[PDB]
DNA sequence: GACTAGATCAGAAGCAGTAGAGCATGCATAGTTT
DNA sequence: AAACTATGCATGCTCTACTGCTTCTGATCTAGTCGACT
């Protein structure tokens, strides 16, 4: 997958989209405009690299390179920015579609082929290279065209041939006072006819609500950090692939801006010589420490090759067993380890070779690693990590290896001694009884970091000019009133069994 | 391809955070 | 589609003739009823001549894509043949 | 040594390195002219071509008196120089 | 020949991630002076 | 015995540099058309 993502929406701008069935409901331009305002957010909060575009159809104004009837092309394949939501937000109210209906009409006919036409023009203008291509229809007309049957058959024909380009197509249909029936037309122009999609529909599609469903985290692309050379010995070498399954996540650097205009400034650094005032490139300059009374004089070049220990790679050293691998050892972050077929060939073979059998005697790698050049060595355990799928066949574990460092001599710290109090067996049966009543089921994404959700909603608010910026729920908070309900009067018998009358923990 | 991420294409849709739910 | 039917039927017609096979790709894929006059054709194919001149091919493509979007399936096939200069009647000249 | 004059152009180096190159020339007592003037005779640019450096003396030539002396271009090294040897040092062909 | 337009390769820019140094802030711990 | 100051640690933010992977752009090249000549 390279390449970017692109797409468009298509919204109906015909009558019926905007009646509404009840006082107290949303049209279904209002819903399309609302949909396309969040993922715009969504996008520019996670892949601000990616082209979107918007386009409108059955209008009485026209916009658009082949100057085609009752198509206006508000927005072209563009990255996403404040700008285009601003625009859009002036068609969110009843003044907003006025103000649509005053800028552009409605009510008037329009062809599908034409449509797809312009849709297919403005893919065809993008000069980078589109990973993706993709249309929505936001429309609650299942027969666009009953009256014309050739109108039909073109619409179908240029369906047909934008699926062979290799344009994906999607309706969103919405709400309607019958009820929407894809069976009828759409059945042909939709790229994928799911089974379960046949019925009459009488309720807006269920993928409004996902696109609704604001993400506010950035997503990056497969990459692999460094390609490396796995050597059993001198003269067998193999090439692997690792990757960082876990990475933490920071607020994008800032940028320093000026007062009076916003223009970004150019910071630069310096250094010169105080009684002469000339300026001294960094390799005049030389290095000291002061040790034993004395200073001791390196030059740069001395200084980086004072970590120059042996060629970057992995090298074997032994098998060891897993029970001596330790948890509470954690040093870092641990990686992946895959093959990789394009530097050598027969590196999978001997790869998934060494990961069976590894599986089998419950055995874990040895290695020396040393990623970049001149960096000192440190020694790693890849432990073998087998396939897991989740019920749909999602696959949850990738196989391979997991790259653990292991601390030195140096990453140990002593601790002050203590003397050991054993608890009662009834003071342990209590803290059982409160542990099993706070039970719960843990998943690795259910927490969130409250800094860059409360960060991303300001930056949002800053950018849209919204009255106050919208709070994001704590999920890492405790729950006090639910945990106070649920162990009763637990803590209290804990109390009184573990604390003379007179403790006061707080003071 | 249940489940695929309709804005982010090639990518596997994230269920919304829970925090904690005590059984 | 580069690989498509059309794409091959139009590319490989043996260099039946040509005009023939594009009214046969477009009768499908255009309008039934055109709008455009004679003065607007003269007018756009001597912009395209004056634009070859002139070695321009945007224009050109520009002049093209109107033709064929305000034009039906017979008229794209008689402006072929008068482009290609070979329009055959059955009336010659005298 | 009142003889001699030194400016430094300032729209090319920055204010805080000008001033700093003021107070070290101050200090080691040679003078220096916070404003141009037509008594200066030494000037003294930073990271600069010979094309700015002519079309500066163009400029200052166009508002200056006739029959004078316009100051020699000279290059930030024969600042530095004198400043660490403590007195003028002699001009040469690479700082003009 | 010449022009124009298609398609192929290699270098530079952007970006991600790591390491080193400095700063500021806060806090804790222990030695010296009165 | 109490107050001030030297020393150190833990953490967040920022400049600066360096290495590696991916993508975009400038540069190096064959087909179509018109024209020149013989």
């Amino acid at each position: 997958y390279s390449g970017r993502d692109s797409l468009i929406f298509l919204v109906d701008a015909s009558k019926a989209m905007f009646e509404s069935q009840s006082e107290d409901e949303l049209t279904p331009f209002d819903m399309s405009i609302q949909c396309i305002q969040s993922v715009y957010i969504s996008k520019i909060i996670s892949s601000d690299r990616d082209l979107l575009a918007v386009v409108f159809y059955g209008t009485e104004k026209d916009k658009n390179s082949v100057n085609f009837k009752n198509i206006y092309v508000l927005q072209e394949l563009d990255n996403p920015g404040a700008k285009r939501i601003l625009e859009l937000d002036q068609f969110k109210g009843q003044q907003g579609q006025k103000r649509f209906q005053d800028m552009m009409g409605h009510g008037s006919d329009y062809s599908l082929s034409e449509v797809l036409w312009v849709c297919a023009n403005l893919f065809s203008d993008v000069q980078f290279k589109m990973s993706h291509k993709r249309i929505m229809l936001f429309t609650n007309e299942d027969n666009p065209h009953g009256n014309d049957s050739a109108k039909a058959s073109r619409a179908r024909t240029k369906a047909g041939d934008l699926r062979d380009t290799g344009i994906f197509l999607d309706l969103m249909h919405l709400k309607k006072p019958g009820g929407f029936d894809i069976s009828l037309f759409y059945r042909d122009i939709i790229s994928i006819a799911e089974d379960e999609d046949l019925r009459v529909h009488f309720e807006e599609s269920s993928k409004l609500e996902d696109l609704l469903r604001k993400v506010r985290a950035k997503e990056t692309r497969k990459r692999a950090l460094s390609r490396l050379k796995l050597k059993l010995n001198k003269d067998i070498v193999i090439s692997v692939g690792i990757y960082n399954l876990v990475q933490k996540a920071l607020k994008p650097p800032p940028i320093k801006l000026y007062r009076e205009t916003n223009e970004p400034v150019k910071t630069k650094t310096r250094t010169f010589n105080t009684s002469t005032g000339g300026l001294l490139l960094p390799s005049d300059t030389k290095r000291s420490q002061i040790y034993g009374s004395r200073q001791i004089i390196l030059e740069k070049e001395e200084t980086e090759e004072l970590k120059r220990f042996d060629d970057p790679g992995l090298m074997l050293m032994g098998f060891k067993p897993l029970v001596l691998l330790k948890k509470h050892h954690y040093l870092r972050p641990s990686l992946f380890v895959y093959p990789e077929e394009s530097l050598v060939i027969g590196s999978s073979t001997l790869f998934s070779a060494l990961l069976i059998k590894c599986l089998e005697k419950e055995v874990a790698a040895l290695c020396r690693y040393t990623p970049r050049r001149n960096i000192p060595p440190y020694f790693v355990a890849l432990v073998p990590q087998e396939e897991e799928l989740d019920d749909q066949k999602i696959q949850v574990t990738p196989p391979g290896f997991q790259l653990v460092f292991l601390p030195f001599a140096d990453d140990k710290r002593k601790m002050p001694f203590t003397e050991k109090i054993m608890a009662t067996p009834e003071q342990v049966g209590k803290m059982k009884a409160i542990v099993e009543k706070l039970r719960f089921t843990y998943r690795s994404d259910s927490f969130e970091n409250p800094v860059l959700q409360q960060h991303f909603r300001n930056l949002e608010a800053l950018a849209l000019d919204l009255m106050e910026p919208e709070q994001a729920v704590d999920l890492t908070l405790p729950k006090v009133e639910a945990m106070n309900k649920r162990l009763g009067s637990l803590v209290d018998e804990f109390k009184e069994l573990v604390y003379p009358p007179d403790y006061n923990p707080e003071g | 391809c249940p489940g695929e991420s309709l804005i982010n294409p090639g990518f596997k849709s994230k269920k919304p955070a829970g925090g904690v739910d005590f059984d | 589609p580069r690989d498509g039917k059309d794409a091959l039927k139009l590319l490989n017609y043996r260099t039946g003739d040509f005009a023939m096979i594009a009214y046969f790709v477009l009768k499908p894929r255009c309008l039934q009823k055109g709008s455009l006059t004679i003065q607007q054709v003269n007018d756009l194919l001597d912009s395209i001549a004056s634009n070859n001149s002139a070695k321009r091919k945007d224009l050109i493509k520009k002049s093209l894509l109107q033709l064929i979007t305000q034009s039906s399936a017979l008229e794209q096939k008689w402006l072929i043949r008068m482009i290609i200069k070979d329009l055959k009647l059955g009336v010659s000249q005298q | 040594f009142p003889g001699v004059a030194i400016y430094l152009v300032e729209p090319r180096m920055g204010r805080s390195r000008r001033a700093f190159l003021t107070g070290l020339a101050r200090s080691k007592g040679f003078r220096v002219l916070d404003a141009c003037s037509s008594e200066a005779t030494h000037v003294v640019m930073e990271e600069t071509s010979a094309e700015e450096a002519v079309s500066w003396q163009e400029r200052r030539m166009a508002a200056a008196p006739p029959g004078c002396t316009p100051p020699a271009l000279l290059d930030i090294s024969w600042l530095t120089e004198s400043l660490g040897a403590g007195q003028p040092v002699p001009v040469e062909c690479r700082h003009r």
